[PDB]
């Protein structure tokens, strides 16, 4: 539920007077909203869960063949028809065998045989569809308040403090309002119906492992398949092997289990948890709008801490440019505001780095209170100062990197989000915006054309075609066709590289 | 990798002679039917890569064959 | 043995000046040799029984994963190493996981996870080698003598009459002189060691069925394999999937059974029979040299039958241009030769067709004796006349086809034999001559390069390459380049079509 | 065929991520190393079929990719 | 704690109005700071101590081999696999040996053997990483007050006289306010986190001698290396030699101790002191800002003594333009300031040289008191007069050199400091200013590319490349490329020469 | 692979400062003295490979440096 320790984490700055912000809550990817005069909140979707799945088709990969029978015909008597054509669950194949006086026939030539075998496959890989009215995204919202290292990721303590909450977003109730204790209220108005295209995926259960597979890919499997709640199997001959034709008896043997072949065929599938006809997905995205009009900063009217603090342990960089440290307050006056700031120089003592934990304060009045505070120091050498005067404590910190490098990293992350989310990426961190809407429309058109043109390619095909298109654009005489060739080739090459393979 | 035709000068049938014709063509036809929009891309690129009709058609065929079977 | 009623049957003619014929015995194929003043024989190889097979490599297509264990390491430190990694029969994989203050770590970053699992194979696909000192061919020779319809295929009665015999051809005994009662003796000098290219095949036993697979294909399987009498496995990562990097416990699950994937990959493999460490394959070829110098004709001392015959049924076309019929002799003249012939018209009586059963006669001295006789009537309307005078019986026969059609069929069959055997086809039915030797040498020279260049292609790619080469040769400038492109394209197209795929 | 990369915008790994790079090139490298005589054929055909160096190299690459994966 | 007697010493003349100055505090160096009125101080870092080192990787340079075993296989039967293929203390290598009927085989050829040996290391070279939370510099600040020749270096007397102090600079406490008896307070705030790039070094312990090695060099060693937690070894084939493939038994030997080879490879490594899991190095630097707002003179309210002084010994040139002498005061008039000055002639007695010991005075009130005084005479001939009248004592001193040579030496030392410290050298003696900031910025911009282009090159390659670039620039046609070629060649030549190799 | 000069800005000596000048030259000197006949090969090849008085010298120096240190 919290944003600490996440490899993927996005920061969004709210402008002055920004009442709301559009977010795209990605699976296993927190986003932290920072605004002026408001507490910083981090909201993330934990899992998408759908119940009452409907079965559509069930392929089977392990078949059993029994009750072998064949009917032989002489070369003149035409084709042979076994009496098991009228019996379902029997697979029959017409074959040609040599017939002569040695085989008991009357003439010499190519006889006709019809070998039938009873097909009954026991282990099936059933695929199920997701009903759009049964999904329920789980979304967690947290506020950076007075927390300890030991209790920052404890959901029970944060709910006891009314600082965090797990709530379920459903198409029936897309909007949820979380009531915090003294931080106000935060309202999320999501779009669960369009968050994940359930019509584009199936829930396929192969063995003990469940996968989320493409609808088109699932229907193209070459295996014996039966519709939901039916024992009528079709394409049964794929799992059955007919041996060398023989007049007296032709042997038919079922192939080995295709469970491993299915697992190899599921290389790009997304594994999901399936239990009690309920599927849980930790991936996906959920477009949502977070409203912070009622979100009020807590502790603004508290006094400053007169007594001294201490650094319990070394601050740790989170990898996102923010630094988390724990402070122990020696005094016991009561709820007081912590005077912690990030400064470039100890003599200058001017605020140069912002605080993720906006308006930190000690909550409990005990003798020693541990407070976790997150700051965003500037690049280069800087000091983390707590208090002033004789009680002042300093902690030097060096932040490797540059603003230019941060800009390049942000551009790369934006490109990756655009590739992963498509048109939904424009909704991320957007407060209205005329540019956002026209950009989203243009990207919708371009993405539709691009998917229609190169949807099914792998990274190898995309990379090779992108290189070819770049080479063609380089040698193209006309500027416009060269420009479009270069653009398409660059997009294809980026997509091929973006898979990190 | 599939075994392929043996070199034993066999006169009877192999393990899978029923699928001998469709063994290699199943993937390509399914990929083309699922994603038919590529046929325009391959044709256009082949037309713009070759200066002769033979070169253009060979480019088109090779592009139509390499995309389904990615390598 | 006998080949009355086989789709594959070859008719060789004995040169007046040659005492031996060099022929290639193929699996499920017959060669009939007809000479002047000599009995007709047909030579056929039954199978090849190689014993004492030596195991080479045993792949595993069904694994089991248990005893799951994992260990995690703090970021910016040494990568984790599980204590079970030293323990044998354990497969370990490295990975990265998000580590922070929540997980008990000290630094926020991508910690290194190392999980190991117990590998145990359930069923394995064993591969074996064929020692060239244990190869053993079963060749059978039959002489067309006094036989009935029911007794023409019984090996017991044919050996009792000393008209047929199955014998083993081994490298240590490459020659066998088959003694025939009153028919002389026929000796065959085969080539067992160079017959089958047994150094290019493995005997793979997957499940309960056994195959004959290539050596270059068997070693390319990406499955856990072990050597002979080796409990330790290698390349075990293929049958294990590491689901998601988790600091506490990363789950590892073994893939499903790969028996179906193996059967799907053994598409062109040749199924064989494996029992008691012995492989028995009925396909393949064996080059042999038949010596008919001492093969004499039986019944040349008997008198002509004086009583009347009868056709026991309508004569049947064998499909190879010959006609098989059974007569019944009502007389009691003892061993007597049957005056059967093929005449063009009933007013000519001059024999125009050739008898396959050279010098037919009645064996038993009792009445109502049945004799099977095979003839080769000419194309068009013909009569099968038996006897002469008032007891003469005739049966009109029509042989469809023409001499040019037979020539085209023979050319096509020879081309198919050349494609299937290669340079060995030139040694089929050739008693010597400079043309055969130079043709075989040229074919070896060309085929070595052809198999080096177009070696492992399927029929579809061979056909495409042939079409492309023909198109390039048509639009070629140099005559020699066009000639060679046309030749190679035609060969490739014929090879693709010859697969009939 | 294989499933291929999902469109769900997943941030964790797919079912088989360790084999993502080698999934489609496993057959091609094994086929090329099994019989390198075709590489001469592809180069010669591409050289004799293309008029420009770009056409020749594209022909060679397309042939070397379309022979191992027969379709 | 003082610069007296140190070859590395730099002087900083503080400008009026500025109350602080930036320092770099190179190891085994010393910075002497003198202001217009404030007393002269010298500050240096004695060492950098880091505790709680964490093991990362342990290489092995001495290993033992025992329990030999060889398993042979017949030719054309695949590579052999010995039963001792288990991971724990067994490493195997494949090889080919001649086989035949003499060896008991069945075929002649290059049979494959697999021999394994027991791997067990005796001595290992553990590598440890430095955690930035545990580094603590030791900075010493001294004030030039009343000191003798024996008590000037005696820290016990100096710290008992409140004229010096050794304090620890930690990231958790980067600011220290040293307390002085009558000289006030001196505050120094440093940058421990960015002082020594501990994230680019390892603490390698080879035998009993410990070094500070680069991370890149340490991980590139081709020796058997284990993980941190004393696990199984890896890359063990480097320390063993497989003598000669023999069918019965192939002997495996262990290479000799690689301790000498490691010492040869540890060429540029910096030896450090290691004890009780704590490292201590006297090298490196630590950027500090010393604040002298509260620094004041001592004994300014004393009246000049009317008694006579005597020169104890001869003045000694310290090698940095300053001379140190000792005066024995013969009076008992209590604490009183020394009327000592440096003059160019004795007919004017106008002070021309600056006194390093600002406002010298006698501390004790004994009969004979020894006072050490440091002066900076002008270049050329000058006198050191103490007092006036008939009790005046003069001491002629000649200072060799010139201000032009002093400027050349200062430029050379600045260039060497810039080469050794890179961008940190721009913050030496800087009280701020816009020239220093832009110079440091452009130096960082150029130095990043310079390191990326010529990082690992040695002085020989640097010198050769600089000579080549100078030759190219001299013969260059365009003046734009000639300038940069000459600049880079000159920098490379200076770097090669600066090593004095 | 040797360590090389460290970037710690040390003012004292490193582990082996006495060999700091001969460490990268002993092998080259010993190799050149062992077989002076190669020096003719390097000079001739540089002279016949460079078309300018500076290119010949650079080629000769590079050839005389590459052979002693085969890496
Ligand atoms: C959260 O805190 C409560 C009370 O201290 C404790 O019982 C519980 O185990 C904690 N949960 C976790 C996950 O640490
Ligand atoms: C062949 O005929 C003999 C003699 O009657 C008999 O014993 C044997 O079983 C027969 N075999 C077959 C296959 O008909
Ligand atoms: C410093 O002076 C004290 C005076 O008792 C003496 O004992 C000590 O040895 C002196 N220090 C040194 C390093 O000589």
């Amino acid at each position: 539920f919290n944003c600490l320790g996440m490899s993927n984490r996005d920061f969004l700055e709210g402008v002055s007077g920004a009442t709301w912000v559009d977010l795209v809550l990605e699976g296993d990817s927190c986003v932290t909203i920072m605004s002026k005069d408001k507490p910083t909140i981090d909201v993330r979707m934990m899992n998408m869960e759908a119940a009452n799945l409907a079965e559509v088709r069930s392929y089977c990969y392990l078949a059993t063949v029994s009750e072998l029978s064949t009917k032989a015909a002489c070369p003149t008597m035409g084709e042979a028809h076994n009496d098991k054509r009228a019996d379902p669950s029997f697979v029959c194949k017409q074959g040609v065998v040599d017939r002569g006086w040695g085989n008991g026939c009357g003439l010499f030539g190519k006889g006709s045989i019809d070998t039938c075998a009873k097909f009954a496959c026991s282990t099936k890989a059933t695929g199920r569809t997701i009903l759009k009215e049964n999904i329920k995204y789980e979304v967690a919202i947290f506020v950076h308040g007075p927390t300890t290292v030991e209790s920052h990721g404890n959901y029970s303590t944060q709910t006891g403090a009314a600082q965090a909450g797990r709530f379920s977003i459903t198409p029936a109730a897309p909007s949820y309002t979380l009531k915090l204790g003294e931080y106000g209220e935060v309202t999320v108005d999501c779009e669960p119906r369009s968050g994940i295209d359930t019509s584009a995926y199936y829930v396929m259960t192969v063995g003990t492992k469940t996968f989320l597979v493409h609808r088109e890919w699932f229907m193209d499997l070459n295996l014996p398949w039966s519709s939901a709640e039916s024992n009528v199997w079709r394409n049964r001959e794929t799992l059955m092997e007919f041996e060398e034709p023989h007049a007296t008896k032709q042997s038919v043997i079922a192939l080995g289990s295709q469970e491993g072949a299915l697992h190899q065929a599921l290389a790009g599938a997304i594994p999901v948890e399936f239990s009690s006809n309920t599927v849980k997905l930790t991936s996906g995205h959920l477009k949502c709008r977070v409203k912070m009009e009622k979100l009020q900063l807590k502790g603004t009217t508290y006094g400053v801490c007169s007594k001294a603090f201490r650094f319990l342990g070394t601050p740790a960089d989170t990898g996102h440019g923010t630094v988390v440290l724990e402070l122990q307050y020696t005094g016991t006056d009561g709820p007081c505001k912590i005077p912690i700031s990030s400064v470039a120089s100890l003599n200058d003592l001017t605020p140069v780095g912002r605080l993720v934990t906006v308006n930190p304060f000690v909550s409990v009045s005990t003798a020693n209170a541990k407070v976790l505070i997150e700051l965003e120091p500037p690049f280069g050498d800087s000091y983390i100062v707590v208090g002033r005067g004789e009680q002042q404590i300093n902690h030097h910190w060096h932040k490797s990197g540059s603003s230019i490098g941060k800009a390049f990293t942000a551009t790369l992350k934006g490109a990756q989000r655009l590739a992963a989310l498509g048109d939904t990426a424009w909704d991320f961190g957007s407060v209205g915006g005329v540019f956002t809407s026209v950009g989203k429309a243009v990207h919708q058109v371009f993405g539709g054309a691009f998917r229609s043109l190169f949807g099914g390619m792998s990274w190898i095909t995309q990379g090779l075609l992108g290189a070819l298109l770049l080479w063609m654009g380089i040698n193209a005489r006309d500027r416009s066709i060269a420009f479009t060739f270069l653009a398409v080739g660059g997009v294809l090459l980026f997509l091929s590289v973006n898979v990190h393979a | 990798q599939t075994h392929g035709e043996s070199t034993l000068s066999n006169k009877k049938g192999a393990w899978m002679d029923s699928t001998k014709a469709t063994r290699y063509l199943v993937k390509t036809e399914s990929w083309i039917l699922r994603n038919p929009g590529y046929a325009l891309v391959a044709a256009v690129i082949g037309w713009m890569l070759g200066s002769n009709t033979m070169q253009r058609v060979v480019f088109t065929v090779l592009l139509l064959l390499v995309a389904p079977a990615y390598s």
